[PDB]
C-alpha cells in the first residue's frame, strides 16, 4: 500500500493507493480560538484542524494555510498533515510512501520545502509530488485531453496528448472556489445580509454549493430574474433566521467566466481554455476539442458543463466536434487518479526514496518529477 | 505582532546630547594630563593645611565628556576629600568670594559626590549644599538642572 | 438662501445639510428622533414638548425625550422616523418648498440597494424634489481635498469605509466596510464605564457618552506606555460633569474606547483594524499603483478626529509594511514614504465635498435623475449612478 | 523634408530624414481604462497611446496594435500613426512624403491596407514601405552583408550581396522581445513573483531590458548559479519591493539559441544565419561571415555578439574568417537606415504617390516597393 493525500487548497483528501474514492476529506483549516475567557481544565486546545474546526467554527478563526495552491504558512500547514496522517487514515506515515498533489506554475521553493518537511518530519520510506491536472487524466480512463482543474483556490488547464504533456501551452488563473465565495460573501451585501467573520464564510459558502448556478447565457437570467421571483430561493442559516437569494445565485458563478466583476484583468475559463488549445501544434487541436476534461470543485455547479460547451463552441471553428467531459465524481478525480497511479505496476520504480534525498537534498524533486 | 515593532528609532532618528551641548574640544589625552597636573595641588593643599587655596585651584578647571570616567571619577575623589578639609566656620568666607561660575562649579560636583555615598561622606556635602544655596541663592541649583549631563 | 442645488450629508450620527459651493455645512444637527417621556426625573415649564421632537430640538432637551436613531450602520433602520428628521431638514432648518428642486445625497459603499431605492422613492413623493444623485460618501471627500488619487478612509458615527483612487479612476473591487465607527466606540465607552459601575442605560444618556467620548478620548500612540501611565501613574485621571451635575472618573477609558478602531475584536468584530483594513486594502491594488497610494492616504468624518489618530495609522502601516513586506529588515524601511493627510476640515469633508460636486454638475440636468424619470422607470432609474 | 518611421512591433521610432536619430520613440501601445467608476467631474480619454499609456498604466488593459510583425488592430494603429504625427513629431502629414516599414514574408493585405490609410486618411504627399533589413545594412557603410535583426515581435536574416536581395535564402522567425518577455513572466513564477496583468507585462520588460545577459556556456553558467549567488541581482518594483533574479536572468536570452525553451520546434538565432548563408550562393557565402550586422532592439543583450561569435564559428568551416558587428546605437539602426534612405540623392523619384494610387490603388505597393 501507499498513501495518496491530495493538498488541497480548500479541502484536504486523503487515502490508501488502490480504493476507488478518499478515507478522508475535510478543509484545509487550521483555527484558533478567538476568546481568551476558558472554563479551566475543561478540554480545549490551541489549534482545531478539519472538522474540528468547522464543528466549533463560531468561537475560531478559521485561517487556510494555502492561498492559490501555494503554502503561506508552515507551521501550521504541518499540524494538517499531522491530522491526515495520524487523526484521519490513523496511521503511522513512516510505514508507507505518500503521493503528493501540485498545482502547475506554482514556486519551486513550495515543492522543495514540501519534500524537505515530508522526510525531514513525517519520515515516509518515499514519497513524489504530481501536478493535479495529469492526475485527473487518469482517473478519466484516457491518454489524450486538455484537462480543466478548477479548486478552491486555483482553476488551470494542461493540454496532453498520447501522454507527452504541453508545457509551453499550460494556462493557470488564480480565480477558484475562495474567490467566488469573496464574490458572494460582496455582492449579498445588496440584499442586507452583512458576513463578516471567517465562520460566516464558511456559511457563504455552503450557500454557494447548495444553491449557486451557472446561468446558460448571463443577460437573459439577469432579465428573468429581474422579470419575476420565480428565480428566487430560500436558505436557513445556523440560526433559524431565513436568507432569501435571487440574481445572486448566478451572478456568483459567472464570475469565472468574466473576472472583470472582481476587478482582475483576465480571460475567463472559456477564453482561457480556447487560448490554451490555440496554443497547441494544429494536428494536436483537432481531438483536444473532443476530450476537455474537468476537474475539482469549482467545476461542479448545475449548468457548467453546457455554458462551457456553449462559450467554448463559439470561439472553436464550426468544422470540430466540440466536447466537454464532465464526471459524476469530478470532485475527486485527482486524488482517484493519484490512487490509480501509485498503484501502477510501471510506476514503483519512480518514486523519490529516503535513500536518494539523503545523497542531494530537496532539490532533487525538480528531476524526479514534472 | 507587529504592534510592538519599533519603527521611530530606524525612520525618525532622535536629537543627541552633543546636538543640544557643543561637543568638547580638548581630546581624552589632553584634559587626562590637564587634571592630572591638578590633582597634587590640590593634594598638596591638604598636606599644607591651606585646603582653601586647594579648592580655589582644584577648582580652576573642570573635566567633563562620557570619554573620560576614570578622570572625571579622580577629580570628584579629589574635589569630595578638599570638601571634608574645609573647616565649617570658613565655608561663608569662601561661598561670598567666588564667582557665580566657580559657585556652579561646586554645587555642581557636590551633586555628584550625593550620588554615591557608598564612597563619600554626605554628610559634609549636605552642609556645603546649604551654605552655598543660603548664601548664593536657589538659582545656582537651577543651574545645575540646565547644565550638561556628561559633567 | 441659495438658488443652486441642496446638498444632504444625512449622515448615522449626524445630519449636515446646506448648498452647492457652501465652504462648510449650513446647519448640522443629531440625526436624532424623540418622543415625550416622563422618567422620575425633572420637569419644567422652561420649554414645551411636541408630539415629535428631532435634531437639536430633541437633543438640547432629551432629558424630556424617548430618543431614537432612524440609522445604524450607514443605513435607515425606521423610515416612519427619517420622515421626521427630513421634514425638519427642509421645513424648519432650510425652511423651503422642496418642489422641483435638485438635491445631492449621499450612501457607504456596500448598502442594500433597498435603502437607496427607498431613499430616493421618498424624495420624489413626500418631497417632489425634481432631481437627485446619490454619491459614495468617501468619493466626496476627495473632492473636497482638491485631490484625484490616494486612498480616502471615511470613518463616522455608523460605519468606516475605504475607497482607492487612482488618476480619477474609483477602483470599485476594493472598496470596503470596516463595520466599527464612532458609534460602537460609543456602546464600547458606556461597557467600559459600567466596569467603574456607572450606568448609561436610558435612551437620552447615549448622547451624553457621545459628548463625553468626543472631548475626552484620545488614540494611544503607543499601547505599551499608555498602559504604563495608565497602571504606573494617576496621570489619566480626568473628571467629567454629566449634564445631572453629577462628575464621573474616567482613566484607561480614555485611550482603551477609541482603541477598538484599531482593534476591533474588543467590540466583538473579527474584522481587522484601520491600520490592518488600509494595508490590506491598499496591498490588494495593482504594482503600478500602491506608491501613489501610500503616498496619499485620506481620512475623513469625525470618528478619524481622535487626538493621535493620524499619527498611530501613520506608525501603524509603517511598523506594518516591515512585518509583512521587509519581513523585519530595517535596510528598507527609510524609503517607505507613507503619508497621511489629516486636515482641520475632515469631519465634514464629505458635506464640503458634496458641495463642490453639487457645483460641478449643478447645470447638467441630465446627470441627475428626474422625478419625470423617476415616475416612469420606478428603481431602474438609479441605474444611472454608476456601478 | 521627408518623414520616417520603423512601424515597430512594440517600440515606435519615428522623426525627420536626414536627421542622425529619430526625434519620437514611444510604446506601440493603445491602453484603455479597466474600471466601470470614474469621478464625474474629471477627465479620461476614449483610450491612452505612447508614455502616456505607459505612465498610466496601473489602471489600463494595453493592447499593442502590432503583433509578429502584423497589424492587429487597423482601428488603432490609426491612432498611433495619428500620435506619430500630431502629438509626437507635431506635424501636418499632407506636407510630408514618408517610409514606413515591415518585415520580410509579411501577409501581402498587410503593405495594402498601410498603403490604403496613409493615402486615404493621412493624405501624405508620397510614401515607400522598404524592409526592415534592408534599410539596416544602411547605417552602417555597406553594400554586402547577412543582416540579422531581432524586434519586439520579429527576427530575420537577410542575406544581400553588393546591393542585391537573394530571396531563396531569406528567412523571417516568430521569436522576439515579446516571447523573451512571457517566457522570463512564466520563469519569474518559479521564485513565486507572480505577474499576470498586461500592465505587469511592462515591468517584467524592463526587469527583461535591465537584468538580463547571454550567458557564453549556458549548461556550465546554470551549474554556475546553482554553486554560486555571485550571479543573481536585485530590481526594484515600482511599488518599492526588492525582486532577486538569478539562474532566470539568462535562461530567457537562451530561448533565442533554444526555441524549444518556449515549445518551438524551430531552428536557434545562430542555427538560422548558418540555414541561410549555406542556403545563399557558393562564392558569396565565404564573405557574409565578414560584414554580419545585428539590428534591432533584441540584439542589445550584453553577451550577445561573443555568443554569437562562438556558435556561428562552431558550424562554419574553420578555414575561413568569421565575425560579427553589433553597432551600439542596434536598437534604431532601422531608423538610421530609413534616415539615410529618405535623404539619399537618387531615391526622391522612388515613392508611390497619389497620381498613380488614385487609379491603381493599393495594389501599386507590390509592384516597386521591393
Ligand atoms: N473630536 C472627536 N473625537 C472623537 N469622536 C469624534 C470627534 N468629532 C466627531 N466624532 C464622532 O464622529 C461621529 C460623527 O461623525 P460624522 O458626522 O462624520 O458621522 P456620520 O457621517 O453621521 O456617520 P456615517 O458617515 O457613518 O453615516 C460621532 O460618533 C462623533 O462623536
Ligand atoms: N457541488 C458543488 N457545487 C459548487 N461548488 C462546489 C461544490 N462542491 C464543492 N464546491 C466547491 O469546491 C471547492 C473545493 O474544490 P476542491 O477541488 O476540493 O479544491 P481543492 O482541491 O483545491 O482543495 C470549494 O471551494 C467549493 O467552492
Ligand atoms: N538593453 C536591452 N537588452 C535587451 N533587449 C532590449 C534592450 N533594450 C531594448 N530591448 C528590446 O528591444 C525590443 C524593441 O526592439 P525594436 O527594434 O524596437 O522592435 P521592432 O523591430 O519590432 O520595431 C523590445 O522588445 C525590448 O525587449
Ligand atoms: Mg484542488
Ligand atoms: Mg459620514
Ligand atoms: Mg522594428
Amino acid at each position: 500500500t501507499a498513501l495518496v493525500c491530495d493538498n488541497g487548497s480548500g479541502l484536504v483528501k486523503a487515502g490508501f493507493a488502490g480504493d476507488d474514492a478518499p478515507r478522508a476529506v475535510f478543509p484545509s483549516i487550521v483555527g484558533r480560538p478567538r476568546h481568551q475567557g476558558v472554563m479551566v481544565g475543561m478540554g480545549q486546545k490551541d489549534s482545531y484542524v478539519g472538522d474540528e474546526a468547522q464543528s466549533k467554527r463560531g468561537i475560531l478563526t478559521l485561517k487556510y494555510p494555502i492561498e492559490h495552491g501555494i503554502i503561506t504558512n508552515w507551521d501550521d500547514m504541518e499540524k494538517i498533515w499531522h491530522h491526515t496522517f495520524y487523526n484521519e487514515l490513523r496511521v503511522a506515515p513512516e510505514e508507507h510512501p505518500t503521493l503528493l498533489t501540485e498545482a502547475p506554475l506554482n514556486p519551486k521553493a513550495n515543492r522543495e520545502k514540501m519534500t524537505q518537511i515530508m522526510f525531514e518530519t513525517f519520515n515516509v520510506p518515499a514519497m513524489y509530488v504530481a501536478i493535479q491536472a495529469v492526475l485527473s487524466l487518469y482517473a478519466s480512463g484516457r491518454t489524450t485531453g486538455i484537462v480543466l482543474d478548477s479548486g478552491d483556490g486555483v482553476t488551470h488547464n494542461v493540454p496532453i496528448y498520447e501522454g507527452y504533456a504541453l508545457p509551453h501551452a499550460i494556462m493557470r488563473l488564480d480565480l477558484a472556489g475562495r474567490d467566488l465565495t469573496d464574490y458572494l460573501m460582496k455582492i449579498l451585501t445588496e440584499r442586507g445580509y452583512s458576513f463578516v467573520t471567517t465562520a460566516e464564510r464558511e456559511i457563504v459558502r455552503d450557500i454557494k454549493e447548495k444553491l449557486c448556478y451557472v446561468a446558460l447565457d448571463f443577460e437573459n437570467e439577469m432579465a428573468t430574474a429581474a422579470s419575476s421571483s420565480s428565480l428566487e430561493k430560500s436558505y436557513e442559516l445556523p440560526d433559524g433566521q431565513v436568507i432569501t437569494i435571487g440574481n445572486e445565485r448566478f451572478r456568483c458563478p459567472e464570475t469565472l467566466f468574466q473576472p472583470s466583476f472582481i476587478g482582475m484583468e483576465s480571460a475567463g475559463i472559456h477564453e482561457t481554455t480556447y487560448n490554451s488549445i490555440m496554443k497547441c501544434d494544429i494536428d494536436i487541436r483537432k481531438d483536444l476539442y473532443a476530450n476537455n476534461v474537468m476537474s475539482g470543485g469549482t467545476t461542479m455547479y448545475p449548468g457548467i458543463a453546457d455554458r462551457m460547451q456553449k462559450e467554448i463552441t463559439a470561439l472553436a471553428p464550426s468544422t470540430m466536434k466540440i466536447k466537454i467531459i464532465a464526471p459524476p465524481e469530478r470532485k475527486y478525480s485527482v486524488w482517484i487518479g493519484g490512487s490509480i497511479l501509485a498503484s501502477l505496476s510501471t510506476f514503483q520504480q519512480m518514486w523519490i526514496t529516503k535513500q536518494e534525498y539523503d545523497e542531494a537534498g530537496p532539490s532533487i524533486v525538480h528531476r524526479k518529477c514534472f | 505582532t507587529f504592534r510592538t515593532l519599533d519603527v521611530d528609532s530606524i525612520t525618525e532618528p532622535v536629537l543627541t546630547e552633543q546636538d543640544i551641548f557643543p561637543i568638547r574640544n580638548e581630546t581624552a589625552e589632553q584634559v587626562q594630563a590637564a587634571v592630572s597636573q591638578l590633582i597634587p595641588q590640590a593634594r598638596s593643599a591638604i598636606q599644607t593645611g591651606n585646603a582653601l587655596q586647594g579648592l580655589k585651584t582644584l577648582l580652576s578647571y573642570v573635566p567633563y565628556g562620557n570619554d573620560v570616567q576614570e578622570v572625571r571619577t579622580q577629580y570628584l575623589n579629589a574635589f569630595v576629600d578638599v570638601l571634608s578639609n574645609i573647616r565649617a566656620a570658613d565655608i561663608p568666607a569662601f561661598v561670598k568670594e567666588c564667582s557665580t561660575e566657580e559657585i556652579d562649579n561646586i554645587v555642581n560636583f557636590i551633586y555628584r559626590g550625593l550620588a554615591n555615598p557608598q564612597a563619600y561622606n554626605s554628610s559634609v556635602l549636605l552642609n556645603w549644599h546649604e551654605k552655598v544655596v543660603e548664601i548664593s541663592g536657589i538659582g545656582c541649583i537651577v543651574r545645575v538642572l540646565n547644565s550638561r549631563p556628561d559633567l | 438662501m441659495e438658488s443652486a442645488p441642496i446638498v444632504l450629508d444625512n449622515g448615522t450620527g449626524f445630519v449636515k445639510v446646506g448648498y452647492a459651493k457652501d465652504n462648510f455645512p449650513r446647519f448640522q444637527f443629531p440625526s436624532i428622533v424623540g418622543r415625550p417621556i416622563l422618567r422620575a426625573e425633572e420637569k419644567t415649564g422652561n420649554v414645551q414638548i411636541k408630539d415629535v421632537m428631532v435634531g437639536d430640538e430633541a437633543e438640547a432637551v432629551r432629558s424630556l425625550l424617548q430618543v431614537k436613531y432612524p440609522m445604524e450602520n450607514g443605513i435607515i433602520r425606521d423610515f416612519e422616523e427619517m420622515n421626521q428628521l427630513w421634514d425638519y431638514t427642509f421645513f424648519e432648518k432650510l425652511k423651503i418648498d422642496p418642489r422641483g428642486r435638485k438635491i445631492l445625497l449621499t450612501e457607504p459603499p456596500m448598502n442594500p440597494v433597498a435603502n437607496r431605492e427607498k431613499m430616493c422613492e421618498t424624495m420624489f413623493e413626500r418631497y417632489g424634489f425634481g432631481g437627485v444623485y446619490v454619491a459614495i460618501q468617501a468619493v466626496l471627500s476627495l473632492y473636497a481635498q482638491g485631490l484625484s488619487s490616494g486612498v480616502v478612509v471615511d470613518s463616522g458615527d455608523g460605519v468606516t469605509h475605504i475607497v482607492p483612487v487612482y488618476e480619477s479612476v474609483v477602483l470599485n473591487h476594493l472598496v470596503g466596510r470596516l463595520d466599527v465607527a464612532g458609534r460602537d466606540a460609543t456602546r464600547y465607552l458606556i461597557s467600559l464605564l459600567l466596569r467603574k459601575g456607572y450606568a448609561f442605560n436610558r435612551t437620552a444618556d447615549f448622547e451624553t457618552v457621545r459628548e463625553m467620548k468626543e472631548k475626552l478620548c484620545y488614540v494611544s500612540y503607543d499601547l505599551e506606555l499608555d498602559h504604563k501611565l495608565s497602571e504606573e501613574t494617576t496621570v489619566l485621571m480626568r473628571n467629567y460633569t454629566l449634564p445631572d451635575g453629577r462628575v464621573i472618573k474616567v482613566g484607561s477609558e480614555r485611550y482603551e474606547c477609541p482603541e477598538c478602531l484599531f482593534q476591533p475584536h474588543l467590540v466583538g468584530s473579527e474584522q481587522p483594524g484601520l491600520s490592518e483594513f488600509i494595508f490590506d486594502t491598499i496591498q490588494a491594488a495593482d504594482v503600478d499603483i500602491r506608491k501613489y497610494l501610500y503616498r496619499a492616504i485620506v481620512l475623513s468624518g469625525g470618528s478619524s478626529m481622535y487626538a493621535g489618530l493620524p499619527s498611530r495609522l501613520e506608525k501603524e502601516i509603517k511598523q506594518l509594511w516591515f512585518e509583512r513586506v521587509l519581513h523585519g529588515d530595517p535596510a528598507r524601511l527609510p524609503n517607505f514614504k507613507v503619508k497621511i493627510e489629516d486636515a482641520p476640515r475632515r469631519r465634514h469633508a464629505v458635506f464640503i465635498g458634496g458641495a463642490v460636486l453639487a457645483d460641478i454638475m449643478a447645470q447638467n440636468d441630465h446627470m441627475w435623475v428626474s422625478k419625470a424619470e423617476w415616475e416612469e422607470y420606478g428603481v431602474r432609474a438609479l441605474d444611472k449612478l454608476g456601478p
